């Protein structure tokens, strides 16, 4: 792991060299914007020109089918010397490996679709209205109360997006002469929500709960930066899960110094809502956390219940001034009726109240599943991150090179993988991630797993003695 | 505490002062073997490539490449930016001993003589100035300051 | 894919060959192996 | 004069190299 | 250097604001629950009621071929697309879309959003950046002043829709600034404001831009559809060339009775916004339903060019019916389909003229079964436009009720007025 950290840079190194030497030339022939400043400056975008633009057919491949276990991938064949991939005709028939339906809510099933349409034939897909105006009907009174009821809270309110119920509620609870200390790998959408609002941001290091103490100590010790002036607030948050790492928050460590200092708790929760948990109640069921020790917690309900938006959970007067405070209540358009009709119905037969138990087979199947292919995986000589009970599996690459060369094996074969590299990652640590499912069966994770071994062994990613 | 700057954050994971020192060794290497040369004159070499890819990286360019940070950091050299622009630390000492070590090595194999010694002085003496703690954020006569 | 092609391949993708154009694989090359000649060739008579 | 440089050189070098890291006041 | 047992007691010393102040008596409040649908004529509580205050203006909620087109989507894809456009997020639906979108307009390329709301607040902050320099209207709705305030750049403000004021502005600006020639400059505005109703004087605009060197972005979410002579925006309406804006914006939300939103330019503009923004690359894509609908509502639009014509007669009958208000007074711009019904001679207070028009909406439903919309400002809202009244007209409302939302809203204003 030390000529792999020495390999790594020098290729780097040479990206970065032959890349410099062939813009010192564009920036030369152009002597062969009316005024205008141009768009983005030469070096704001190095990166995306001289790195991205290389490894471009494994972004953003179209699919013909619907995300299930299999699927059909449209293949693209760009002309213009290699500048805009557009696609033709004749796909190919792939196994999914890089899709968020861990439950497997998301493509047509016998109990959800069938009441989503008939909502839809009676409320006609949207309703061009704020909540506060005429954005209520009946669909969205009873989800509340079906989600207040699932997650464990006195009160929850409903958004359109997930981005947004992260981006828009946290101005909404802190201001300037506030403190927010933060997980150094929390989500984009937490970041942007921080700086919407006035407060001060401190970062502590990732899920090391020894930190989160000396930096709460430190900040309260001191006060605001330059006028020594009590703190008004500060909020501590953190994550269920983290997929890029694939590992569980040390929650209980967390909340437990939280009391201690009287910081408040948020807690966000998109990839641990419907996966883990005996029953499927995320991170509170399976490290045993009481659910009154958080304040407040969002959920999305995109990676198991197959749909669209999020969620804030927490006390009766929180939902009752965020419906009287806050902007995406006030200003944005309603979640639509067949979109919400769809998260009731998959919670319905996630608690088995649709007389049936299809809801406790998904749920032993994503245990299964995933315990299987990630203790097979590390026998083979494979650096798997995760703790044990996460459902997302990242896999080490390591070397720049190496992610087009997984990638564009793996897809001649038939598998379908996300890869990621630097300005996503930190320079040393590229990797891909595996997203197993509750839809996926044994006969194609032996088949996954026969080719990945076969792409191992071809790009050298073996990093261990096997078995 | 953790870093927070793409920029910088890199340049404290194990394997880069050993990186750094490699690509020196097999830069020589290839002075030498395109161009058959003397030991001297492949160091003065090593020693002036070192010197324009140095400047223009670390004490010219100004901002980052990675535009999430919306222009936090347009007005600083990769220099200002590194360790949150706290002084004599680790990274930045050894960074300043290596023009000053590979000096040293250009000087005493080409045995002092003029023609080159001029440069070789001129490029240590540049590159050293800039990183003094004293001249953090400071342009001189404007230059470069906007 | 034999032994010497299959090294090859690992070769390529290890040292970030594998994501360059023809010509900037090309200018890399040639000039590792000017630089393997020379020091297969200063090791028998320099030292010797 | 071929060899004093070095000396003065190896000087700044143990000055530099024992410095204690700090960091710019505010306003 | 403070002691380990000091800092025991000073943090023990230290004690906290609530997370929310206490919920006082007013702000506890519920609005009407619907059934059956949203369109011209809902329902309430088992009564029927003529709504006017949603925003679908062409009326196309309930369409025939509306259904038929999403339920074909939702019997093959599902309800959800499961990641990001950049991971086997991009369904074959989102490329037809766009390009049937870029094809109405006369453009070259298209990017679509999940949310409508999130199409301005992850555009602004993608092409202006710490240095730059922002000219706004004052009057734009909180969705761009987000926007504005994520982008570290400088703001500067002039009065609502006064191009003196503009012109004042820019030769200001570009004195300031006269050292450093290669600068960043943008103009933003609204096409319809929401916050009043009134129309951007655009040949104008164009005009001061191309003397100083701006850009413009342009949101035209209340005139994409309904404002020109063939539903193509306000640049037909005002006869400018769509190549003169730079960025042009809208949610799908009005007038095509959907979800999402678009934005629309170059083939250089629209590939950088792909790699590098917040809202397309850190969220889910939209659902194959939603676009496939917006596919449907692009062509009946573009095959039915009367209904633009039905929707300014209907506007026009209602500010004939309503020009004999008492204590009220028209403000908006006479071909905007967003009615805006003012209060002169305020009662003094911020928070006792909120009352009086929450009050008088109230009533209204209450004992003529009407859905109007009164303002409702965020306490994180800097807007300072005049409070009042809105109502939604429709090419789907009929003569019999629009003269009944005349005569119902005359009779609580001569009796709760004065
Ligand atoms: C072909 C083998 C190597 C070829 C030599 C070229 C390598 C030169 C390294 C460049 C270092 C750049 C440091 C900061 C540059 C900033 O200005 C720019 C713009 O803000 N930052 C960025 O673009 C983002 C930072 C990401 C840069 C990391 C990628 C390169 C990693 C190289 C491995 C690090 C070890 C080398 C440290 C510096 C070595 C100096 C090169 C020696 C000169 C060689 C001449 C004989
Ligand atoms: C904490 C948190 N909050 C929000 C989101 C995205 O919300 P959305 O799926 O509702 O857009 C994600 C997953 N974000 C996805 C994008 O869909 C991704 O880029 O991996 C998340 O982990």
């Amino acid at each position: 792991m030390y000529l792999t950290a020495v390999s790594t840079y020098f290729s780097y190194g040479l990206l970065f060299a032959f890349g410099q030497l062939r813009d010192f030339f564009r920036r030369f022939i152009d002597w062969w914007l009316q005024g205008y400043a141009p768009i983005c400056l030469g070096h704001e975008d190095f990166y995306i020109r001289r790195l991205y633009h290389r490894i471009q057919d494994c972004f953003e491949r179209p699919i013909s089918s619907a995300p299930d276990a299999w699927f059909d991938v449209v293949e693209r064949y760009s002309n213009d010397n290699n500048k805009t991939l557009k696609r033709t005709t004749k796909t190919s028939r792939c196994l999914n490996l890089g899709s968020y339906n861990y439950l497997g809510f998301g493509s047509f099933d016998e109990y959800c679709t069938p009441r989503v349409i008939e909502s839809l034939k009676k409320f006609s897909a949207s309703t061009c209205s704020s909540r506060v105006d005429a954005g209520t009907t009946s669909v969205h009174a009873e989800l509340e109360e079906c989600v207040t009821r699932f997650v464990g809270k006195p009160a929850a309110v409903v958004f359109g997006m997930g981005y947004a119920t992260n981006s828009a509620i946290i101005p909404v609870l802190i201001g300037k002469g506030g403190l927010i200390i933060s997980d150094s790998l929390n989500h984009s959408s937490i970041v942007n929500g921080a700086r919407g609002s006035g407060a001060t941001i401190r970062v502590f290091q990732h899920n090391t709960p020894s930190h989160l103490e000396r930096v709460l100590r430190e900040q309260i010790a001191e006060g605001q930066p330059r006028t020594h002036r009590p703190w008004k607030k500060i909020i501590v948050v953190v994550e269920g899960i983290y997929s890029m790492e694939g590992e569980i928050c040390h929650l209980p460590e967390v909340v437990a110094i939280c009391k201690k200092y009287k910081a408040y708790v948020y807690l966000d929760e998109a990839h641990s809502i419907g996966a883990i948990g005996k029953t499927g109640k995320g991170i509170c069921e399976l490290l045993g956390v009481d659910t009154a020790d958080v304040d407040v917690m969002m959920g999305t309900f995109t990676k198991s219940f197959g749909s669209c938006g999020g969620y804030i959970a927490g006390s009766k007067e929180l939902i009752q001034y965020l419906k009287h405070q806050c902007p995406a209540h006030l200003y944005a358009t309603s979640i639509p009726t067949p979109s919400a009709q769809q998260i009731i119905s998959a919670i319905k037969v996630i608690l088995g109240e649709d007389g049936s138990n299809r809801g406790a087979q998904k749920l032993a199947r994503i245990r299964e599943n995933s315990n299987f292919f990630r203790a097979e995986l590390q026998k083979m000589g494979f650096e798997v991150l995760g703790d044990n009970d996460s459902p997302v599996m990242p896999i080490m690459l390591y070397n720049p090179a190496k992610i087009p060369a997984f990638s564009r094996e793996c897809l001649r074969q038939k598998v379908a993988v996300v890869v990621v590299g630097f300005p996503a990652t930190p320079l040393l640590l590229a990797r891909a991630r595996i997203c197993i499912s509750a839809s996926h069966s044994r006969e194609d994770l032996i088949r996954a797993l026969k080719v990945i071994s076969k792409v191992g062994d071809l790009s050298g990613i073996k990093y261990f003695p096997a078995e | 505490p953790p870093d927070m700057n793409r920029n910088t954050e890199w340049f404290m994971y194990p394997g880069v002062w050993t990186t750094y020192m490699l690509i020196l060794f097999f830069g020589w290497l290839v002075v030498l073997s395109v161009s058959g040369c003397s030991p001297g004159m492949a160091w003065t070499v090593v020693n002036l490539a070192h010197f324009v890819v140095t400047y223009h990286s670390f004490h010219w360019m100004k901002g980052t490449p990675f535009a999430d940070d919306q222009g936090i950091y347009n007005g600083l050299t990769w220099w200002e930016q590194m360790d949150n622009g706290q002084q004599l630390t680790r990274n930045r000492k050894f960074l300043t001993l290596v023009p000053v070590v590979l000096y040293l090595i250009a000087s005493h194999t080409t045995d002092y003589r003029h023609p080159w010694l001029f440069l070789n002085t001129l490029a240590v003496m540049v590159l050293v100035v800039a990183k003094f703690p004293n001249m953090h954020k400071v342009r001189i006569f404007g230059i470069n300051g906007d | 894919m034999n032994w010497v092609q299959r090294k090859i391949y690992l070769y390529n993708v290890t040292f970030g060959l594998y994501m360059l154009d023809w010509w900037e694989r090309y200018l890399f090359n040639s000039l590792v192996v000017v630089l393997m000649w020379f020091v297969l060739y200063n090791g028998t008579r320099y030292f010797s | 004069g071929h060899f004093f440089v070095e000396g003065l050189l190896g000087v700044v070098i143990i000055i530099l190299l024992t410095r204690k890291s700090y960091k710019p006041p505010k306003r | 250097p403070l002691t380990e047992q000091e800092i025991d007691e000073l943090c023990d010393e230290w004690v906290p604001e609530p997370l929310i102040p206490p919920i006082t008596e007013d702000m506890k409040h519920e609005p009407p629950v619907l059934e059956s649908a949203a369109g011209p004529h809902t329902t309430v509580n088992g009564k029927d009621v003529v709504n006017f205050a949603s925003a679908n203006y062409l009326g196309l909620i309930g369409h025939e071929k509306l259904l038929e087109s999403c339920t074909s989507a939702l019997e093959k894809y599902g309800v959800g697309s499961c990641g990001p456009r950049g991971f086997y997020g991009t369904i074959d639906v989102h490329l037809d879309c766009e390009t049937r979108i870029s094809k109405f307009l006369g453009t070259p390329d298209s990017i679509l959003y999940s949310y409508g709301l999130s199409t301005m607040f992850s555009t602004i902050p993608c092409f202006c950046k710490k240095g730059d320099v922002i000219v706004a209207d004052e009057g734009v709705h909180w969705g761009i002043q987000n926007g504005l305030q994520l982008s570290r750049s400088t703001i500067v403000y002039f009065k609502h829709n006064d191009m003196e004021s503009l012109r004042i502005t820019l030769e200001k600006i570009m004195t300031k600034y006269k050292r450093s020639k290669n600068l960043r400059r943008y103009i933003v505005a609204e096409a319809v404001y929401q916050n009043s109703g009134q129309i951007a004087p655009l040949d104008e605009i164009v005009k001061l831009k191309e003397k100083y060197r701006f850009r413009v972005i342009l949101d035209e979410s209340n005139s994409f559809g309904v404002l020109g002579r063939s539903g193509r925006g306000l640049a037909e309406h005002h006869s400018v060339p769509i190549e003169k804006i730079d960025v042009v914006t809208a949610a799908m939300g009005h007038a095509l009775a959907t979800e999402g939103g678009f934005c629309t330019g170059n083939a250089r503009i629209i590939d950088y916004q792909r790699l590098s923004s917040s809202g397309y690359v850190f969220s889910a894509s939209l659902p194959p339903y939603l676009a496939s609908a917006a596919i449907t509502a692009i062509d009946v639009i573009d095959q039915n060019p009367d209904m633009l014509v039905k929707l300014k007669q209907n506007v026009a009958l209602l500010w004939k019916g309503l020009s004999d208000i008492k204590g009220m007074s028209l403000t908006s711009n006479r071909e905007s389909p967003i009615v805006f019904l003012k209060l002169e001679k305020s009662s003094g207070s911020a928070k006792d003229d909120l009352l009086l028009l929450e009050k008088m909406a109230d009533r209204a439903l209450k004992e003529d079964s009407l859905l109007v919309v009164s303002s409702k400002r965020s306490f994180l809202d800097k807007c300072r436009l005049p409070v009042g009244i809105k109502l939604y007209v429709s090419a789907g409302h009929s003569e019999s009720d629009l003269l009944k939302a005349s005569e119902s809203l005359k009779r609580l204003a001569s009796e709760l007025l004065l």
